[PDB]
This record gives structure tokens, C-alpha cells and sequence, in this order.
């Protein structure tokens, strides 16, 4: 979950890469 | 990279910067 | 024309219209 | 794509709604 | 459409996509 | 009122309409 | 030029510097 | 309008002003 | 100008707008 | 520090402008 | 082209990137 | 300057990191 990971818990840039194509 | 709490168009902004020319999948809901 | 600044407004626009749908973005 | 449609031209949301999920 | 809490710079670019040429109004005050 | 409407209230597409000109 | 992406920043730019005044935006 | 001046050259918070209320 | 609480990319789009050709600093780190 | 005068409290355009260069 | 359009983005891009390194923006 | 290098071509993460503190 996008949200999850990264608005209410925080994510690095490795994390945000997961959700590239 | 910033270390902070992405959320609505910014998470998506963040995407879009970070994906480049692959582009990204944006899927919110639970 | 501009496609990476152009781009940045409609990945904002569909997050707007498409909620909870969300969206896939592919340039292509 | 949409890139190609809505750079040129302007899109509405409707045009818009086309590409969500 | 979302289903979000609109404010500040956020709620201004809902209105411009929304309104599209007819344009809008944006009153803030009490 | 707007921010009343969509800040602190949560409001549908039909509702920022009435906010156009 | 390309008014739509130019609007976008517009917008944002009056919002700054008007504040509680508002504003109105007509691109007629 | 603001269109026509402000996207052509680029206007300061003063020029910018003359929009407000 | 705006009396609110300006933050992440709001704060520095601010800075932009309002500094013009002068260009600007932004050191965020306590 | 500007976080400390913008973020976490407001800061007129007076203040602002200290960080131009 | 149109830098002060280009010139917001960019800045945004800045601040995602650098984050807690922060950054200068001289448009000279 | 990072004006004239990316307002034409696009640059990525790597080449904008350069322009970090
Ligand atoms: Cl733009
Ligand atoms: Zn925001
Ligand atoms: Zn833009």
C-alpha cells in the first residue's frame, strides 16, 4: 500500500522506486 | 532525499520525479 | 512540446479526477 | 498517449477520466 | 473525484481544473 | 463560504461548481 | 503561448499574494 | 487580462496585486 | 500576501514567487 | 532558521524576504 | 524557453532531492 | 546554470542532486 508506506509511515527513495513501472 | 510524510499530489509529484521516463503506478485505496 | 513540465500538471489533474481509482502513468 | 492528447490541446475531466483506473 | 479536505494552494487548483474557461471566484474570508 | 465547505468540510465536485463563475 | 500550464502557476500566484483578500479569475 | 500579461513577460507580486480584491 | 503556515515545497514556492531574480536560500536543518 | 519562522510559526513578506540572496 | 515556469518545478525538484541538505537557487 | 542545463533537456535525480548543499 502507497499510502501506507509513505503517508502515514515514512519511505525512502528505494521504497518510492517500488511503485515505478 | 527528502525524509518526510508524502501525501496526496505530493506523494504523487514525488513519484513522478523519481520514475522518470518509466513512469508509476498510483493505486490509493485500502 | 514540453512533455516533463506538462507532465507534472496532468499526474496532478488525475489525482484530483481519479480519487480512488487511482491511476497508472505511462509517458510512453 | 495522454501526453500527446492533453499537451497539446487542453483536456476536461471527462477527456481526463478516460485514463484513470 | 477525491474525497479530501481541499485547503490553501490545493483547494485554488481543484477550482482552476474544475472551472475550467468559465474561470472562478475564490473568497477565503470568514 | 469555501474553506468552510471544502477545508474544514469535505465536498463533491457538484459543490467547488458552484465556485466557478 | 500555453496558457493552461502558465494558469496553473497563476492561480497559485495570486492565491500567495492575496491572501484573505482573494481574487477572481477570468481568462476570458 | 493577467493571461496575456503574465505569461507572455513575467509580472512581480506588485503587478500581481492589481488582480487581487 | 498570505498569513498562514508555510511548509515543504509550499514554503520554498513562496520563496521563488517572492524573490524573484534574486534567487533565495533554503536551509532547512535545525 | 526558516522552518522555525515560517513553518512551525508565520512570517509576513518582510520576513520572507531575508532569505532572498 | 520559459524559465519562470521551468524555475518552480525545478525548485520543487530541489526540494524533494536535497531535503535536510537544502539548497541555493540562482537563476543568474 | 541548472536554469539553462534543465529547462531544455530533462535532467534525473543524479544530475540535480549536483545542485544540492
Ligand atoms: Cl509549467
Ligand atoms: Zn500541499
Ligand atoms: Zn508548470
Amino acid at each position: 500500500g502507497i499510502v501506507e508506506q509513505c503517508c502515514t509511515s515514512i519511505c525512502s527513495l528505494y521504497q518510492l522506486e517500488n511503485y515505478c513501472n | 532525499f527528502v525524509n518526510q510524510y508524502l501525501c496526496g499530489s505530493h506523494l504523487v509529484e514525488a513519484l513522478y520525479l523519481v520514475c522518470g521516463e518509466r513512469g508509476f503506478f498510483y493505486t490509493p485505496k485500502t
